RNA sequence: AAUUAUAUAACUUAUCUAUUUUAAGUUUGAAAUUUC
RNA sequence: AACUAAUCCUAGCCCUAGCCCUACAAAUAUAAUUAUACUAUUAUAUAAAUCAAAACAUUUAUAAAAGUAUUGGAGA
C-alpha cells in the first residue's frame, strides 16, 4: 500500500505521540524551535535581484549556503561558529586551474577560561573567534549564557549553560562558597538569565537523555492491591458514614 | 577562519524547490583563508611580562596566534573585556 | 629490548554542577546510549572461601616486625 | 549438588528436594468424583475477592469502631516484603 | 589481555615450564652489597630456547640469575659487576658489566643499552660484538649490530667480549 | 621515449611553533598526454 | 468398450482503490537458545561502478512557462 503520511511526517507523529507528548512543554518548545547559526564562511547575496538566463530580465534571487562540517569535537569544545569545510578547490582561485581535493581547517586550539558562576577555570577546545566573542560578551559566563545553542555550537557549552542556568535559578550557595556576599554579586551580575528551575534542568539535554529522564520521572513502583483496596474500602465506608 | 565561494552558479529552484547540485557546482573558490595569511591582529591585555612587546597590564594588538601561542600560552596575555580593560589599564597608571 | 613493566601487558559531563548524568543502572545492563553508572562495592551477604583472599602478612594480627627465619 | 575442585561431586543436602507427602489416610477426596455429584458454578478467587472475604471485615469493623490508621495496615494483613517466609509470593522462591 | 605464559611469581634460575627467566640488566646490586664492584660466579652456561644466544647462569653473593653468555663465558667462571665510575679504568674481564667510563677503548662489548637505564637491547644475538670506537670522559661510542655507531653516556653498561658462537658471521 | 606530473610525500618560504629581537616553489611520483 | 494415458476447478495470485502506523513449561546473545558468577559491551563513510558517450578521460535524468533558455569531450 501507500503510507498516509510521508516518511518525514513519521518523525513528527512520533514527537506528537507517546512519552514525547508528556515531555515538559518548556523543553518541547526548545527542541521544536530552530534558530539558524550565525553565518561565518559564507555570505547571503547582498542584492535581491539578478538577470534570469532564459528571459534575460531581472529576477528574484536565491542563496546557496556553503557546506560546512562541524565535527563532534566542537560539541565537546567551545567553537565560535568555525567549522571544517570539506570539498573541492580550484588552485590559484581560477577556474582554468586544476581541481584539487581540499579540506579547509580553521585554526583549532585548547585554552582555559574562567567562569565566575562556576568559580572554576575550564580548559577546553576553542577557536580565536570564540575568544573575541567572550570579550564582546563581557565575560566567559556571559558568552555561554548569551550565545544560543546553534551559535554556541557546543554540547559542552550548552551543558555549561545548563549548569550556569540552574545555578542562577536556584541561588545555590555552591556559587563562590564561603563568600555569600560575592555570591549575590554574581547572581545579580548574571540576574538576566535567572529562569525557573524546571526549565534550566532540561536545557541542552539530548533527545535520548530527555526520553530516559521523562521515563524515570514517570516510572512508579507497582501499587500493592491490598493498599489500593484499603483506600477504596475506606472511601466507600467513609461515604457510607456520611 | 576560512571563507570559500562556489565557482559555478546553481540554477534557481524557485519559491518551493531546492536546487540540484552537480559535480561542477561542488567546486569552491577560496576568497580568503587565514591559514595562507600571516596571523591577523588580536586585541589582548597582559597578565605577565613579555620581552619587548610591553609589560604586564598593558593593552597590545598582536597577530592572533603569535599573541596566543607566545603571550597567552605562557600566561603573559589574557583576553581583554571592556570591564577588565579599564581595570588593567588603570593598574598601569598605578604601576 | 629490556621492558620496564611486565612484558605480558605489551603486545566533563559528570563534573558539571547542578545536574547528574543519567546512567543505565536502571536498565541493569550496559547500553551505548547511557552513561556508565558508578558502582559501590558489592555485598554478597555471606563469606565465600572460593572468593576469599588471604590478607597480606603485615595486616595479620600475629605479624611481628622482627623476621623469623624458618 | 556442587562439583568441587578436581571434578568431585559434593551433594548439597539443601539443594536436594525433600518430598513433603500429605497424609491420605481418612481423606475422602479421591481420583474421581461420581457422575451423581453436581458441578459447582466456577467462582475463581481473586485479589479483590480475597480482600473482600478476609481483609474487608476487619477494616469495616475497625473503621466503624474508629480504630483504623495507616500504621496498622499490616495488622489487617499487608506484608511490606515477602522475605523471611519459606514461600515468597514474589519473587517466587519455592518449588510447587 | 592474553594470559601470559611467563606466569611464575618470582624470578628463578631453575628452568620454568623449559624456559629460564633471563635478566638483561646486568648490574642489579644483590642483597648484602653496596652499589660498588661486586663479583658473581658463572655457574653453568646453558641454552635458552627463547633466545638465540646461549645463556650463562651468573650466581653472586645471595642472588642467582640467568644472563646471556659471551664468547668465552663457561661454567665456573667468575664475573665482576661494578657500578662505580672510577677516575682510572676498572679492570676489565670478558663479559663483565661496568659503566662505559670504566671500559677501555677498543674492547669488544655486548649487551649494550642505547640510553642509560634502558637495558640491554643490542648485541644480544649470537656472534654479535660491538666495538667501543671512542671514549672521552662521560661519553663513549658503541657500534651496534645495526651498523649504527651511537654515542651514549658513560652510565650505560657494557659487557666485554663477543657473544657466543663467535664464528656465526664466518659461517659458510 | 617526447612532454610533463600542486595524488601524496618531503624539504625551502609562508604556514604553524618556540623563543626572541596545508599553500606557493622545487623535488621525488598517484599518474597524465602523444608516438614508436 | 484396449493397455499406456487423458479428462476437471480452485490452490491461490496480479494491479489499482481504500487504508498508513501509533496491537505453554523450559532455554537463550556465554559457544544465543548451556537453569547461577568467568570475558565487559557495539553498527555506520560521497553510494560506487556497471551503464551512456558505439572505445575512453570531464561528463551520463532515474499545473503552465518547457523539454525552451542556459549547461555539456557544446557530445552522450
Amino acid at each position: 500500500p501507500l503510507h498516509r503520511y510521508p516518511v518525514h511526517l513519521w518523525q513528527k507523529l512520533r514527537l506528537r505521540q507517546g512519552i514525547c507528548a508528556r515531555l515538559p512543554a518548556h523543553f518541547l518548545r526548545s527542541l521544536e524551535e530552530e534558530r539558524t547559526p550565525t553565518p561565518v564562511h559564507y555570505k547571503p547575496h547582498g542584492t535581491k535581484f539578478k538577470i534570469n538566463p532564459k528571459n534575460g530580465q531581472r529576477e528574484r534571487v536565491e542563496d546557496v549556503p556553503i557546506p560546512v562540517h562541524y565535527p563532534p569535537e566542537s560539541q565537546q569544545g567551545l567553537w565560535g561558529g568555525e567549522g571544517l569545510i570539506l570539498g573541492y578547490r580550484y588552485a590559484n582561485n581560477d577556474k582554468l586551474s586544476k581541481r584539487v581535493k581540499k579540506v579547509w581547517k580553521p585554526q583549532l586550539f585548547t585554552r582555559e577560561l574562567y567562569s565566575e558562576i562556576l568559580d572554576k577555570k575550564f580548559t577546553v577546545t576553542v577557536t580565536m573567534r570564540t575568544l573575541d566573542l567572550i570579550d564582546e560578551a563581557y565575560g566567559f559566563d556571559f558568552y555561554i549564557l548569551k550565545t544560543p545553542k546553534e551559535d554556541l555550537g557546543s554540547k559542552f557549552g550548552m551543558d555549561l549553560k545548563r549548569g550556569m542556568l540552574l545555578r542562577l535559578a536556584r541561588q545555590d550557595p555552591h556559587l563562590h562558597p564561603e563568600n555569600p556576599e560575592r555570591r549575590a554579586a554574581i547572581y545579580d551580575k548574571y540576574r538576566s538569565f535567572v529562569i525557573p528551575e524546571a526549565e534550566a534542568e532540561w536545557v541542552g539535554l539530548t533527545l535520548e537523555e530527555a526520553l530516559e529522564k521523562q521515563r524515570l520521572l514517570e516510572e512508579k513502583d507497582p501499587v500493592p492491591l491490598f493498599k489500593v483496596y484499603v483506600e477504596e474500602l475506606v472511601q466507600r465506608l467513609q461515604e457510607q458514614v456520611l | 577562519t576560512v571563507i570559500v565561494e562556489r565557482w559555478w552558479k546553481v540554477p534557481l529552484a524557485g519559491e518551493g524547490r531546492k536546487p540540484h547540485l552537480h559535480r561542477r557546482h561542488r567546486v569552491y573558490k577560496l576568497v580568503e583563508d587565514t591559514k595562507h595569511r600571516p596571523k591577523d591582529n588580536l586585541e589582548l591585555i597582559l597578565t605577565q611580562s613579555v620581552d619587548e612587546i610591553g609589560v604586564r597590564g598593558d593593552l597590545v594588538s598582536v597577530k592572533k596566534s603569535v599573541g596566543r601561542n607566545k603571550l597567552l600560552s605562557q600566561g603573559l596575555a589574557v583576553y581583554a573585556s571592556p570591564e577588565n580593560r579599564k581595570l588593567f589599564e588603570e593598574e598601569k597608571s598605578l604601576r | 629490548a629490556y621492558e620496564w613493566g611486565v612484558r605480558s601487558t605489551r603486545k566533563r559531563v559528570y563534573e558539571i554542577p547542578g545536574l547528574e548524568p543519567i546512567t543505565y543502572e536502571g536498565k541493569k545492563h550496559f547500553v551505548p546510549w547511557l552513561a556508565r553508572p558508578i558502582f559501590p562495592p558489592w555485598e554478597r551477604g555471606w563469606n565465600d572461601p572460593r572468593f576469599h583472599r588471604a590478607a597480606p602478612i603485615h595486616e595479620q594480627t600475629l605479624y611481628k616486625e622482627e623476621p623469623c627465619y624458618i | 549438588g556442587i562439583y568441587t575442585s578436581d571434578r568431585k561431586f559434593v551433594q548439597i543436602k539443601e539443594m536436594v528436594p525433600e518430598f513433603v507427602v500429605p497424609d491420605l489416610t481418612g481423606f475422602k477426596l479421591k481420583p474421581y468424583v461420581n457422575y451423581r455429584a453436581p458441578a459447582g458454578i466456577d467462582t475463581p478467587l481473586t485479589a479483590k475477592a480475597l480482600f473482600q472475604e478476609t481483609v474487608a471485615p476487619a477494616i469495616e469493623k475497625d473503621f466503624k469502631e474508629g480504630t483504623f490508621d495507616a500504621n496498622n495496615l499490616e495488622k489487617y494483613g499487608f506484608e511490606p516484603t515477602q522475605e523471611g517466609k519459606l514461600f515468597q509470593l514474589y519473587p517466587k522462591n519455592f518449588p510447587r | 589481555k592474553f594470559v601470559s605464559w611467563k606466569s611464575r611469581t618470582k624470578y628463578t634460575v631453575k628452568p620454568v615450564k623449559n624456559y629460564r627467566m633471563i635478566d638483561f640488566l646486568r648490574f642489579r646490586p644483590e642483597k648484602e652489597k653496596a652499589p660498588e664492584p661486586f663479583e658473581e660466579k658463572v655457574v653453568v652456561v646453558r641454552y635458552d630456547p627463547c633466545r638465540s644466544a646461549d645463556i650463562a647462569l651468573v650466581a653472586g653473593g645471595s642472588r642467582k640469575r640467568w644472563i646471556i653468555a659471551t664468547e668465552n663465558m663457561k661454567a665456573g667462571d667468575t664475573i665482576l659487576n661494578s657500578n662505580h665510575i672510577g677516575r682510572m679504568a676498572v679492570a676489565a674481564q670478558e663479559g663483565d658489566a661496568h659503566p662505559l667510563g670504566a671500559l677501555p677503548v677498543g674492547t669488544l662489548i655486548n649487551n649494550v643499552e642505547s640510553e642509560p637505564g634502558r637495558g640491554a637491547q643490542y648485541i644480544r644475538a649470537a656472534g654479535t660484538c660491538g666495538v667501543l670506537l671512542r671514549k672521552v670522559n662521560g661519553t663513549a661510542i658503541i657500534q651496534l649490530p645495526s651498523k649504527r655507531q651511537m654515542q651514549v653516556l658513560e652510565s650505560c653498561t657494557a659487557t666485554v667480549g663477543r657473544v657466543s658462537n663467535v664464528n656465526h658471521n664466518q659461517r659458510v
